[PDB]
């Protein structure tokens, strides 16, 4: 039982399709995982900076800014 | 049955259970003897029992060994003579026990058929009990006898303070005996712990001494009535939880009588009781600003406002200030300044005797209301006043000890039942 | 006060090695 | 205070009252060294 | 009733008897322990009795008795009675002499 | 049969949608007195002097209060430990005056949820059942008698009980930790223990029944052994269910005994100044800043202003 | 090695799958790295700080067992208020890398909360694990939500609110009683719904499990369904009137009525974090303002809230340099 | 039989500084105070 | 008061036997 | 057939009945978007932005609605207080209606996709069944969603073609939405600083479409396809579950604690202002260097504008409120209408007392009038309690500088005691409670109720990560969608 | 793996764990009488909880500034 055909259904079917297929092996998960350890690590920059435990000479960290 | 209902098991081992009893009986005595020794160790004879944490030595004082007039030690070798005959009586209990759990026949039963008894059987036991029921009205006519004779008891409502003194004429009368029963359990009226004088005391142990040998040569001689044994479950589990129901109230009457009676408990020994402490507060209150030349007739002056004289619902004249909740206290210091219609004007002034203020003046220092758990002091305290009421740690430890075997009431009395019934 | 008194608490707590006899029961479990 | 005549036995009638719990820890430990538990 | 106005009689005649006598004579001093005596008897047999309590007579004896057995009992016996309390101890016995009747 | 026979076998009826019993006999007159005492005192009833002076407080509704601060006074401290029926007050509007609901309503209470447990040995025994529910049950009975009785008693006077209220139980608790300082009392603590393991046991066996439940009981002993290291735990699911039951029934047990205790003034543990330097100069504690907050609750609770 | 229909060569992350989700007495899985190291480290830091560090210079307080006190009384406290919301890194700007002084500073609590906080999130993971290898419904760590609810909103979200890690509670016996009371002081917690719905939940949570655990030992057969369940519905329908049809939805309700009780209580924490009262019946107070006469229970309550506050504050608070003289404490007397 | 293992190294790190807490404390009952 | 007191009495008097004689109408 | 808990279920094997459940979902947020707007306008208040402010009335959107630009209205006024001069399409009704229109949209949308669920689109062709490439559709709108960020920081924070955002002074004093200059230092990262939203929504607009171009050309591995279970819907939501209650948290920390993207003119200032005297410390650093350049102290007092006073004032404190304190922060205390001006106490003797300011903690708190050492000079006696240190008998004066009351001195017991108590809150203020018939007790500023309801809302969905994540990974044990894999 | 039941008879267990447990007792016992305590965890002694000039409870007043602050206050 087909469905209904569209332009934009037509249209648009490349992107919907090609769908399940996966690289063999591990693929790039390293370089991901050195991502996540950098985002990571400038999440607790950022902290810090907003909790004064990381007070730079730049950065003012008050109101007065 | 596991180790722990290992006990358990000697339901049936007749000289197993016998030798098992008497050897907690001999830890009994062996208990009362060793801290009898302890307290009288550590007993100072210049300073109050209640203000050392004594509560033996109170017990044996009430009896009347070596005390004098206003409760002053006269010499304290009976309270070690005790303590050393109920350690030596332990010992031997002990022995016995020892003796009988595994030296001794196993089942009483065949060698014995005097000994021998089956839960089951309905006449053995019952003459069982009748023997321990002659035991115990013995003891009671034990203590009348030292009542009346060979000596006597501390009587606290003796005039000047109370001392030993010798009952002479028991109230044997049935109707005052057997009204204190009847006696609602409220305010006021204490039940059996409202009561007020030896007499009584000494009449009513009498006739519960007569009645227990009575009884106790009853149920020797007679065997349990149809409807008796139809209406109870006959089996040791069911005996164990009727004496379980028996003497967790018995815990709670100890309890309330410990808190609230000063007769049988004099508050020379014991401490003051609860009651006590305030109104002898307030009365030290009163006599001091009488003392300081102020109108105690209309409480601090103001005739609105009660703090140390106040009508009481009924229309008595009673302390003001929250001691109004204690104004059925009875006191040895305080019924002389008692007249019909409460604490009596007249009585109030020119009629407080020095003894009687400094009995209230050493109660209102030692407020059983005041106790931190062997740190003392009233309500939110700090440090000192080191004073923790032997009357709280009575009271409180019999009631959990009642409550407890009540608890066990229930427990044992539904598993009788039901094994009974055969579930 | 004294370290003498330190020697006769080790030699008492020496004995509480028997700590396999807690947690024996918790391996005797076959699991498998 | 006990009197003269016994007075050195101070330290025993200190310890007599605590001797009851020590019979029922005797007790736990020979049910233990039976080892049924 | 129950045959309290004898007793009190009595016990208000021994009490002024003993108060009559000379602080030197040793006959004071048996007196006085005879009076105590019948002090502790009378109050233990009269203090449990509510009809009794209903008196007011009773009220009053038993608060002198009550302070001359405090005297007794502290600082008393060859002690002599302070002239204050003496005399209203006296004021309450006479009261209970009068109130009897 | 007879009437007697009838009504009898009636009682003792266990087709009956509701089982009454005969120790549900005197249950129902008393509960069923409570609850209406109870629904007529909170909806309007006069206020009452608890203090005793003639500053009374007034609990109920109709008379500017709502359901979360509203309760029924206790009896007055005038009264004490007095037994107060209508038929020993002056008047109706005096007993009211005075506090006389609040001890109707706990004396017929008491009474009913004691014949309630009798009811629950009753009818367990009658269906063949073991009975330890009754014995279960035991523990918030034996709290409810703690805290509406006995702690009057070991007090002196029934103004001290719990008032029949949310904001009034909130009082009491407030001036009970006041007084007492139950919360550094041993007791306290072993109830908190005891429901704080009531739920986490409750939570952890609902949750491994319905994982185990499905469409086994030795899969969740291997997972609750792989979680935490007990391999053995329990023989079965007896000693488990066994162990569950009395986890919090004791824990109820013991708090309720320390409430008693503390009726009879026994407190618990306080270390006020127990931490001295080498001068002499008392060093705080957390304990001292308990003492300090009972002050504060002591100070403001003694209305001693008339 | 054959993952999926097809199959690839074994790795590194294989061998350590297989080595760490392996048969044991201890099973450490991949959420061990995460549960072992931060809880033993809670609780290694917890015992330390109750057993030598000290709090003179963070509360002005004796909190560890060399200063006298016993196990009631230690407890490991938090930084002081001058701090604020700083995390107190051992390496950070406060302590520059010095561990006496970190210890002095109260960063040992920081410490304990966060390895702590990690270590409940590893446990968690652990139920996930286990429930996953045994392939059961992980209702267990489902319940366990609540637990990790709470202490988010009590040790962590509510200080953050705050001034500073100062107002959050302190890891001791005392010092939870001293946060108890506090909360009851200045926020009126009784009153507050949600802490009448947790109240309400772990109360029939214990009802529950002592109703089941009787229910069970009184209804066993005579000799997983080891007990009858006819004879226990009959029960509890001729008394109550009630009864639980089925045992999967007793079982889920005792699941659910603690998880959900306190559930509502965090809730109740956050609205307090961010100081918002609930329940505060002014109309009570201005009657009994305007009308001295006028005295409800609710109005007791807050002359008692306002007495601990005035007589807590002195010293609970050492940072507002506040003394009271006697004239303006609030006394019954006065009032 | 690994002399380390896993259950070797949790015991250690809980007995190890277990007993030394244990002979501090006591150490720490004897202080003249 | 006195009627009350009468009813109050009676009504307890009542359920007390009943219940009385409830355990003792063939229950062991 | 499902229970209760559970209908919605029925559209998680349908992706065209999950957009149009969707979308249902975004009509309904963005109509009430335009009624919240709606209603707001038609209850704001724009006659006095000074005392009366926009976050004093309870606004809610109002305050979103100016910090991105819209800051006219159609009824002829300002958020500045001035007068409108051609408002434009986008003003706050032009705002309000088009949200409306969308909804209306999104709904005819919504119903189109809904009876129309059956399309060519959503089956693929390899196995013919329903089935979704979510990691495509995941880089699609990943890349989207960056380039929106890019566009938004590079062309209306920064103003080369939007209107920029709301800038304000340190003190709330002179704030108006202008356009910012992207900081790309370590000032940046300072939360205070506007530019650095314009910088960071730029490099994240960059990044996220670098990343939706990685994750849209670059299929996943097996292994992690596998582990992450990326063939069922459910992960995906469980997901976003986790994305939705962390920004919430962080969102929520950012309005609680304040930020350059809060604005204390739009939001209402923050406890920890009040806490540490912010506008306290600068009101006296002014008033000082005013009296070291002669003056005098009523016209150094008068030179304090209003508005700065203004938030020197526990009333405007987000912490001082109530749950079930319902309305506005003008519905409890009464509006401002003026200020009195600075209250400086003097004892008789002559030294001059500060009244010790009520922390945020307490409700009460005891007034207590202190010397420039911090002793207890004078104070207010607890209620009908003796006296040994009362105004009266110390002899309390205060003196009025600035304000309405500028140069008067009142010595009368009772109005120095309700001075001095009206003081302990901070600068005394005059408010009108008739308009509005106020109780009295203090409310909760807009700040407040957004941080107490966003935390609860990411407190919640922490629960809802770990239902819907346990659903994703024991997807064997329970019942729900269908999953694909290849290669 | 291997049972507890065999280690607790073994002559290797009961001679290194019979060396070892004492020391580890002593060096405790050590560290805490030689007053090493003290110094490592900063605990101040019980005679210099007061020092000169501070007769009241400390209290750290600024965070950043907060080392010295506390060796100040510790009295150095
Ligand atoms: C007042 C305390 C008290 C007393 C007087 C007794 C007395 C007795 N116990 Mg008992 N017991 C107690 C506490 C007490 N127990 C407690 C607290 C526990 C729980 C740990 C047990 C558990 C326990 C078990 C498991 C057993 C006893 C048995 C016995 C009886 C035989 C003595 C014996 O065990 O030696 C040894 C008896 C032998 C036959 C071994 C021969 C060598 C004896 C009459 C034993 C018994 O007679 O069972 C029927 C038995 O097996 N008890
Ligand atoms: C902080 C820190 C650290 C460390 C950590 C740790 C991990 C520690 C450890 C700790 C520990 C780990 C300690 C130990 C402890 C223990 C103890 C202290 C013991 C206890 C016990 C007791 C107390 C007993 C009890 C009992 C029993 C059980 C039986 C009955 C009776 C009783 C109850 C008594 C580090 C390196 C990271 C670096 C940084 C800092
Ligand atoms: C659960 C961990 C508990 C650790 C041991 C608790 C008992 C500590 O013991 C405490 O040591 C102090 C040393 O001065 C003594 O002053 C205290 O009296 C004593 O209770």
């Amino acid at each position: 039982e087909p469905g209904l055909v569209t332009p934009l259904g037509t249209l648009l079917r490349p992107l919907n399709s090609e769908a399940g297929k996966v690289l063999p092996g591990w693929g790039t998960t390293v370089l991901m995982a050195v991502f996540i350890l950098l985002f990571a690590a400038f999440l607790l920059i950022i902290l810090e900076i907003y909790n004064s435990s990381l007070i730079l000479d730049d950065v003012s960290m008050s109101w007065e800014t | 049955f596991a180790w722990w209902s290992g006990n358990a098991r000697l339901i049936n081992l007749s000289g197993k259970l016998l030798g098992a009893h008497v050897a907690h009986a001999g830890l009994i005595v062996f208990w009362a003897g060793a801290m009898n020794l302890f307290e009288v160790s550590h007993f100072v004879p210049e300073k109050p029992m209640y203000e050392q944490g004594l509560i033996l030595l109170p017990h044996i004082a009430t009896l009347g060994y070596g005390v004098g007039p206003g409760g002053e030690i006269i010499d304290t070798f009976p309270y070690f003579v005790s303590g050393v005959l109920h350690l030596i009586s332990s010992a031997v209990l002990g022995f016995g026990g020892v003796y009988h759990s595994l030296i001794g026949p196993e089942t009483l039963e065949e060698s014995y058929p005097f000994f021998g008894y089956v839960w089951k059987d309905k006449n053995k036991m019952t003459n069982i009990l009748g023997y321990h029921l002659i035991m115990l009205g013995l003891g009671a006519w034990l203590l009348v006898w030292k009542a009346m004779y060979f000596g006597g008891v501390y009587d606290t409502w003796a005039p000047g303070g109370g001392d030993v003194r010798v009952i002479t004429n028991p109230t044997t009368n049935a109707a005052v005996i057997f009204g204190y029963l009847v006696k609602s359990p409220f305010g006021g009226d204490g039940w059996i712990c409202s009561v007020d004088n030896m007499e009584d005391i000494i009449g009513g142990h009498i006739w519960i001494g007569t009645l227990e040998i009575l009884g106790g040569i009853w149920h020797i001689y007679t065997t349990p009535w149809p409807w008796a044994r139809r209406a109870f479950v006959w089996s040791g589990e069911a005996y164990l939880s009727y004496s379980l129901g028996a003497i967790g109230v018995m815990g709670f009457i100890a309890c309330c009588m410990s808190w609230f009676n000063n007769t049988a408990y004099p508050s020379e020994f014991y401490g003051p009781t609860g009651p006590e402490a305030s109104q002898s507060q307030a009365f030290t209150f009163l006599v001091r600003d009488q003392r300081l030349g102020a109108n105690v007739a209309s409480a601090q002056g103001p005739t609105g406002l009660g703090k140390y004289l106040m009508r009481s619902p009924t229309g008595e004249i009673i302390f003001g200030g929250e001691t109004m909740r204690f104004w059925d206290f009875r006191g040895p210091w305080l019924e002389p300044l008692r007249g019909p219609n409460g604490l009596d004007l007249n009585k109030l002034k020119n009629d407080i005797q020095p003894w009687q203020e400094r009995r209230a003046a050493e109660y209102m220092t030692h407020a059983p209301l005041g106790s931190l758990n062997s740190v003392g002091g009233v309500a939110t305290e700090i440090n000192a006043v080191n004073f923790v009421s032997p009357r709280s740690w009575l009271a409180c430890s019999h009631f959990c000890l009642g409550f407890f075997f009540f608890i066990g009431h229930l427990w044992h009395a539904g598993r009788a039942r039901a094994a009974a019934a055969g579930f | 006060m004294n370290i003498e008194l330190a020697l006769t608490l080790v030699s008492l707590v020496l004995v509480v090695s028997a700590g396999p006899l807690v947690v024996v029961l918790l391996s005797a479990r076959g699991g498998n | 205070k006990l009197p003269e005549a016994y007075a050195p036995f101070a330290p025993i009638v200190d310890v007599l009252p605590v001797i009851p719990v020590f019979f029922i820890l005797l007790a736990f430990v020979w049910q233990a060294a039976v080892s049924f538990r | 009733f129950d045959t309290y106005t004898a007793e009190t009689s009595a016990i208000l005649d021994k009490v002024k008897v003993t108060l009559a006598l000379d602080k030197d004579d040793p006959a004071k001093e048996d007196s006085v322990k005879g009076l105590r005596k019948d002090i502790n008897n009378w109050v233990a047999k009269y203090r449990r009795e509510p009809k009794v309590s209903g008196k007011p007579s009773f009220g009053n004896t038993y608060s002198a008795l009550n302070a001359l057995a405090g005297h007794f009992n502290s600082f008393g016996a060859t002690a002599p009675i302070p002239k204050k309390r003496l005399e209203r101890l006296q004021k309450e016995l006479d009261d209970a002499t009068l109130l009897l009747t | 049969s007879s009437l007697w026979a009838r009504f009898c076998e009636w009682i003792t009826s266990t087709e009956n949608r509701l089982y009454i019993g005969w120790f549900g006999v005197i249950m129902i007159p008393c509960l069923l007195t409570a609850t209406s005492v109870f629904i007529i005192a909170f909806i309007a009833a006069p206020p009452v002097d608890i203090d005793g002076i003639r500053e009374p407080v007034s609990g109920s509704l109709l008379y500017g209060n709502n359901i979360i601060t509203g309760a029924v006074i206790p009896t007055s401290n005038a009264i004490g430990l007095h037994f107060y029926p209508i038929w020993e007050a002056a008047s109706l509007d005096e007993w009211l005056y005075n506090g006389g609901p609040y001890q109707l309503i706990v004396c017929h209470f008491l009474l009913g949820v004691y014949c309630y447990m009798g009811r629950e040995w009753e009818l367990s025994f009658r269906l063949g059942m073991r009975p330890w529910i009754a014995v279960a049950y035991s523990a918030p009975v034996a709290a409810a008698s703690a805290v509406f009785l006995v702690y009057p008693i070991g007090q002196g006077s029934f103004s001290d009980g719990m008032p029949l209220g949310i904001s009034g139980t909130f009082n009491f608790m407030i001036v009970f930790q006041a007084e007492h300082n139950i919360l550094m009392h041993p007791f306290h603590m072993l109830g908190v223990a005891g429901v704080f393991g009531g739920s986490l046991f409750s939570a952890m066996h609902g949750s491994l029944v319905t994982s185990s439940l499905i469409r086994n009981i030795v899969a969740a002993h291997g997972y609750f052994g792989r979680l935490i290291f007990q391999y053995a735990s329990f023989n079965n699911s007896r000693s488990l269910h066994f162990f569950l039951a009395a986890w919090p029934v004791i824990g109820i047990w013991f708090t309720a005994l320390g409430l008693s205790t503390m009726a009879f003034n026994l407190n618990g543990f306080n270390f006020n100044q127990s931490v001295v330097d080498s001068q002499g100069r008392v060093l705080n504690t957390w304990a001292d800043i308990i003492n300090r907050a009972n002050l504060g609750m002591e100070v403001m609770h003694e209305r001693n202003a008339h | 090695i054959a993952i999926g229909t097809y199959q690839e060569k074994r790795t590194w992350f294989d061998d350590a799958d297989d080595w760490l989700r392996q048969d044991r007495f201890v099973f450490v899985g991949w959420s061990g790295l995460l549960l072992f190291p931060c809880a033993y480290f809670a609780l290694g830091g917890w015992l330390t700080g109750t057993t030598f560090v000290t709090s003179w210079y963070t509360h002005g307080l004796a909190t560890s067992y060399l200063e006298g006190c016993n196990f009631l009384t230690a407890a490991v406290s938090t930084p002081a208020n001058s701090m604020a919301h700083s995390l107190l890194f051992v390496w950070g700007p406060e302590a520059q890398g010095d561990f006496t002084r970190w210890c002095q500073l109260g960063g040992l609590w920081a410490f304990v909360a966060l390895h702590g906080a990690f270590g409940l999130i590893g446990f968690m993971l652990r139920q996930f694990e286990i429930a996953r290898s045994v392939n059961l419904r992980p209702y267990n760590a489902i319940a366990f939500s609540a637990p990790i609810a709470v202490f988010v909103s009590v040790f962590l979200i509510y200080p953050l609110g705050q001034s500073g890690w100062f107002f959050a509670p302190s890891f001791g016996v005392a010092a939870i009683f001293r946060f108890i009371l506090f909360f009851q002081g200045f926020h009126n917690w009784t009153l507050n719904p949600f802490h009448m719905m947790g109240v309400a939940g772990v109360l029939g949570a214990a009802l529950l499990c002592a109703i089941h655990g009787a229910t069970v030992e009184n209804t066993l057969f005579e000799d997983e369904e080891t007990y009858s369940m006819v004879t226990a519905n009959r029960f509890w329908s001729q008394i109550f009137g009630v009864a639980f049809s089925n045992k999967r939805w007793l079982h889920f309700f005792m699941l659910l009525v603690p998880v959900t009780g306190l559930w509502m209580s965090a809730i109740g924490v956050v609205g307090l974090a961010l100081n918002l009262r609930a329940y505060d019946f002014v109309s009570q107070e201005i009657r009994a303002a305007e009308d001295p006469e006028f005295e409800t229970f609710y109005t007791k309550n807050i002359l008692l809230n306002e007495g601990i506050r005035a007589w807590m504050a002195a010293q609970d608070q050492p940072h507002e340099r506040l003394v009271f003289p006697e004239e303006v404490l609030p006394r019954g007397n006065a009032l | 039989y690994p002399i380390f293992t896993v259950r070797w190294l949790a015991i250690h790190g809980i007995a190890v500084p277990t007993i030394f807490f244990l002979g501090a404390i006591t150490a720490m009952q004897f202080i003249q105070r | 008061m006195l009627t009350l007191k009468i009813f109050v009495y009676t009504v307890v008097t009542f359920f007390v036997c009943l219940f009385i004689f409830g355990f003792l109408s063939n229950d062991p | 057939g499902l229970p209760w808990y559970r209908v919605h279920t029925v559209v998680i094997n349908d992706p065209g009945r999950l957009i149009s459940v969707h979308l249902m979902h975004t009509a309904l947020v963005s109509g009430w978007a335009g009624s919240m707007a709606l209603f707001e306008i038609s209850v704001f208040d724009p006659s006095d932005p000074v005392l009366n402010p926009m976050w004093r009335q309870g606004m809610f959107v109002l305050p979103f609605m100016t910090r991105l630009g819209i800051t006219q209205s159609w009824g002829g006024w300002t958020i500045s207080g001035e007068t409108a001069t051609n408002p434009g399409i986008w003003s706050y009704e032009g705002v309000a209606a088009a949200h409306i229109i969308l909804s209306g949209a999104l709904f005819l949308a919504s119903v189109w996709h809904w009876t129309y669920w059956d399309l060519e689109l959503f089956r693929d062709p390899r196995t013919g069944k329903t089935a979704l490439d979510l990691p495509k559709i995941f880089g699609i709108h990943l890349f989207l969603s960056g380039l929106l960020c890019f566009g938004f920081g590079a062309f209306h924070v920064t103003g080369v073609f939007g209107p920029g955002i709301w800038v304000s002074d340190p003190y709330g004093l002179t704030g108006r939405v202008q356009p910012v200059a992207p900081s790309w230092g370590a000032d940046g990262f300072d939360p205070y600083n506007p530019g650095g939203i314009a910088s960071h929504h730029i490099a994240a607009g960059i990044l996220g479409v670098l990343a939706g171009l990685f994750h849209l050309c670059v299929r996943p591995s097996i292994r992690l396809y596998f582990g992450l279970s990326m063939g069922s819907i459910e992960t995906v939501l469980s997901s976003s579950i986790a994305a939705v209650f962390w920004a919430a948290f962080v969102v929520a920390g950012t309005m609680w604690y304040g930020s350059a993207a809060t604005p204390i003119e739009l939001f209402g200032p923050t406890r920890y202002q009040w806490d540490q005297g912010f506008f306290q410390q600068e009101i006296q650093k002014r008033v000082q260097a005013s009296l070291a350049e002669g003056a005098s102290l009523s016209d150094a007092w008068s030179r304090i504008p209003e508005k700065l006073a203004f938030y020197d004032y526990i009333g405007n404190n987000p912490a001082k409120g109530g749950l079930f304190r319902t309305g506005a922060m003008n519905s409890g205390d009464g509006i401002a209408v003026g200020w009195l001006g600075h209250a400086s106490f003097k004892d008789q003797e002559g030294r001059e007392l500060f009244v010790r300011r009520m922390p945020t903690f307490f409700e009460t708190f005891p007034v207590l009038l202190l010397d420039k050492d911090g002793i207890v000079r004078a104070d207010v006696p607890f209620r009908k309690a003796e006296s040994k240190y009362s105004i009266e008998q110390v002899g309390v004066s205060v003196t009025f500088y600035g304000g309405e009351l500028d140069g008067l001195t009142f010595t009368d017991p009772a109005t120095v005691k309700k001075y001095a108590r009206k003081a302990q809150l901070g600068e005394i203020f005059e408010f009108d409670r008739s308009t509005l018939q106020s109780d009295g007790v203090f409310r909760s500023s807009p700040r407040g109720w957004f941080t107490f309801g966003h935390v609860c809302f990411a407190l919640l969905f922490f629960f809802g990560h770990i239902w819907h994540g346990a659903r994703t990974i024991f997807r064997d044990v329970f019942a729900g969608i269908d999953d694909d894999i290849n290669d | 793996e291997r049972p507890f039941s065999d280690i607790l008879t073994s002559i290797r267990y009961w001679v290194i764990h019979s060396i070892t447990v004492p020391a580890l007792f002593i060096a405790g016992w050590l560290f805490v009488s030689t007053g090493l305590a003290y110094d490592v965890f900063g605990t101040p002694r019980p005679n210099e909880y007061f020092t000169e000039d501070r007769q009241e409870a400390p209290l750290i007043t600024d965070r950043f500034n907060a080392l010295e602050q506390v060796k100040k206050l510790s009295g150095n």
